[PDB]
């Protein structure tokens, strides 16, 4: 919506199906990962979850508190521990309400967890594969040698900046609350307002109930349907939330963390040693952790091959009259010309001849014919 | 299964019903109302007359 | 979207969007979980739905261009008293005036240009051909076609497998990644080393530097009368010394020319039968001059002049 | 398509009627030539032209 206060109220929080409740066991979890989207080349994961972080239930801001709604209805909880875990720990870049930014390690699954007061976790498969930018790393990486263009999701939180839709009139998931106790039907309201449509009932068989009643000639399921629902709820999709309505209405929510260009500082490996011959250039690669190499040309032929050079080797690449270009890691191109012993004054003659006392290039072997 | 080459003639009713073996009903009749050449241009310059100033 | 249920017999999707797929499962929620929210359980229907929306990654990731290039030069002009280079187009006749003397920069004969059917990601320009209207399909470049950047509706192709529920838990579905996401990894091969005979294509200026191709006719009417003679020293004792001879040819010529003169004046030397350092040049008596050359490898022969008088060199070539 | 064609080339589209005209862009220098005025910035008064006064 317009702003953080207003957004959060109008599109009430909600519970969703999460098929991990301990790393096994399928239950309604109040934490459920809706979607993970990555449009950043800074490796950032924009995770959408069903809890709302940094606002309380009183409609006021406390970073200590968080607001969630599930089958106990809408509650405040304390937050003093928050973590995301792929298959190995992560660092949280920024968190604002529904949305979480995080930089994680590779993993097949992505886990949003707490332990302060909710004491639960939701782990859902979402693929996050290796992120290697630069060509080097180091204990506690921070190195710099070259700036590379990247795309990222902002650090700053926006009070409004784009929207996404939420939809379907109030319908808040429950997993079972009504049961046939004895041989009569015992209507439990729990700690929420419950709407039920009943084929029969001695007192109530349509109404908003918040007291305990016993109804005879009544039984669970295709002839007495109860669910707790409370108003002003548009939810975004989860994965396996079912919902039914007789009317169709929507709500909207704001999107902090828009996609924006940045530049990242990374080290790549300093240039390998070069050895020189008469008109030819040889690279002897030093030990370093894998560096991608290009060997190219644009001077005489367009030609290009690529390899990862991971291990010391000498490679001979030839340099003619026109330049030869070696691109090593993410660094800018070095261009190299022919080095023999330097200079010219008049070398060669208009009727073509070749360097030193060789027989190759053919200009001496024609002579032999 | 498919597949013919029709000529592009305006207003001609072309009848295709080539479908899998077995009798195949609900034929395609197709008439061409118009072809519409939709331009794929690069603007070289804009030109218009001018106001001379002393 | 997760399921929307319609009680006791629904109907199919008649919601629409930019691209949509829709399946209607019937008889669903056979034991339910209390997510039925209906009387029915034996004849309920779930309208399952999916649609496409277009992302925010439509910045230049990726834009397909058909190029024909326009030709731009950076010629450096030195009249010997104004030293400037000026960026100017070479398409046909191009008059330019510097001190009300005419120059006309003529057309360059391009052998080929690196800019063709190319794909540009915002990571890097890439040389990569496509077939027109080749996106919106699988197996060919793209999987989504949008006609312009502003267009909020797209023709997109994605795969989703929806199933009906059949258990006491609540929905089975398996979902594969986007088609565009597969190509994001692939990229192309760099547009930075394509075209033979110079051409360095750099990503940010979106152009290709230092492209040697053809001959450039040039024509000028320039005022050099003045008063003629503009001083022509007669010249004697013409010699060629060649030194500093060391093999290679990707650098310039180093010759020294000795002479002796009987007058001081100014010639414009040298011409094109050789290459001087100085073109506005004071020729004096006993004028030994080490000078720089730069054609002595295209044309190893050189007929060096100092005014009227001239001789032939070099003498250093592979023995 | 089996084959595709448009009678269009280098064309100058007047609002009076489209007319087929040849020209060579950036070639101003002289008082003739179709499309002697060339303008590319529509936020600036610059035009490349050749005129006689």
């Amino acid at each position: 919506s317009v702003a953080h206060f207003e957004a959060y109220k109008a599109t009430r929080p909600y519970i969703g199906w999460c098929a991990d409740c301990g790393l096994a066991g399928s239950c309604p979890s109040p934490v459920s990962i809706e979607h993970v989207w990555s449009d950043a080349d800074d490796g950032v994961l924009k995770i959408q979850v069903s809890m709302q972080i940094g606002i309380a239930k009183s409609n006021t801001i406390n970073h200590a508190k968080i607001r969630y709604m599930g089958a106990n209805g809408v509650q405040e909880a304390e937050r003093s521990t928050l973590s995301v875990s792929t298959t190995a720990p992560c660092d949280i870049l920024a968190t604002m309400g529904h949305f979480i930014l995080a930089r994680c390690r590779p993993g097949s699954q992505v886990e949003v967890s707490l332990s302060t007061d909710p004491k639960l976790l939701c782990r859902t498969p979402f693929s996050h594969k290796p992120r290697f930018i630069g060509n080097e790393k180091s204990p506690a990486p921070t190195g710099h040698k070259t700036r590379i263009p990247c795309k990222t999701y902002s650090h700053q939180t926006d009070l409004t900046r784009e929207e996404i839709t939420m939809h379907v009139p109030p319908d808040v998931p429950i997993q079972g609350l009504v049961s046939n106790t004895g041989k009569s039907y015992s209507l439990d309201p729990k700690t929420k307002t419950i709407k039920y449509k009943c084929t029969c009932g001695e007192t109530v068989k349509e109404g908003t109930a918040t007291n305990k009643i016993t109804l005879f000639n009544c039984d669970t399921a295709p002839k007495c349907i109860t669910y707790a629902v409370d108003n002003t709820v548009w939810q975004y999709n989860s994965q396996y939330v079912p919902r039914s309505e007789v009317t169709e209405v929507k709500g909207k929510i704001h999107v902090p963390f828009p996609l924006t260009d940045s530049t990242c500082a990374v080290s790549v490996a300093p240039e390998p040693q070069v050895t020189y011959r008469l008109g030819e250039v040889e690279f002897h690669f030093h030990p370093m952790y894998p560096t991608l190499f290009s060997i190219r040309s644009l001077g005489k032929d367009p030609s290009h091959s690529q390899e990862w050079i991971d291990t010391p080797m000498s490679k001979t690449i030839q340099v003619g009259a026109e330049g030869v270009e070696y691109v090593w890691g993410n660094n800018n191109p070095v261009r190299l010309w022919a080095q023999k012993s330097s200079s010219s004054s008049a070398h060669g003659n208009p009727i073509s001849i070749v360097s030193h006392y060789y027989d190759l290039y053919p200009y001496w072997t024609i002579t032999v014919l | 299964y498919e597949s013919t080459t029709m000529p592009n003639q305006v207003g001609i009713p072309f009848k295709a019903l080539i479908e899998r073996p077995g009798y195949a009903g609900l034929p395609l009749s197709l008439v061409v109302i118009k072809s519409e050449l939709v331009p794929s241009l690069v603007q070289d310059y804009i030109t218009c007359n001018y106001k001379t100033v002393v | 979207p997760s399921p929307y249920i319609k009680c006791c017999g629904g109907a199919e999707c008649s919601k629409n969007e930019a691209d949509y797929k829709c399946s209607v499962f019937t008889g669903v929620y056979p034991f339910m979980w209390g997510g039925a929210y209906c009387f029915c359980d034996t004849e309920n229907s779930q309208m399952s739905e999916v649609y496409v929306t277009r992302g925010e990654s439509c910045e230049a990731d990726a834009i397909a261009y058909q190029v024909t290039a326009s030709l731009k030069a950076q010629v450096m002009i030195s009249i010997g008293e104004l030293n400037q280079t000026v960026d100017v187009f070479v398409n046909g006749d191009s008059p330019a005036r510097i001190q009300q003397s005419k120059f006309i920069l003529g057309p360059i004969s391009s052998a080929w240009s690196p800019f063709d059917k190319v794909i540009v990601y915002r990571d890097e320009v890439y040389n990569e051909d496509y077939a027109p209207y080749g996106s919106g399909q699988a197996g060919r470049f793209g999987d989504i076609q949008s006609r312009t950047v502003n267009s909020t509706d797209v023709y997109a192709n994605t795969n989703l497998k929806l199933k009906r529920p059949a258990s006491g838990n609540v929905v089975p579905y398996t979902q594969t990644p986007s088609g565009f996401s597969y190509w994001k990894k692939e990229k192309g091969v760099p547009l930075n080393r394509n075209a033979p005979f110079g051409c360095i294509i750099k990503v940010n200026p979106v152009r290709a530097e230092n492209c040697v191709y053809g001959n450039i006719p040039i024509s000028m009417d320039i005022a050099d009368a003045f008063t003629r003679i503009d001083e022509s020293p007669s010249v004697s004792l013409k010699a060629c010394e060649v030194q500093s001879c060391t093999y290679s040819s990707d650098f310039g010529g180093v010759a020294s020319i000795s002479y002796t003169s009987n007058k001081v004046g100014k010639c414009a030397i040298s011409s094109n039968s050789a290459t001087m350092k100085d073109s506005v040049q004071d020729v004096q008596e006993s004028g030994a001059l080490s000078l720089f050359f730069a054609t002595s490898s295209v044309e190893p022969n050189f007929v060096v002049q100092v005014c009227n008088a001239r001789i032939t060199c070099g003498k250093c070539e592979p023995p």
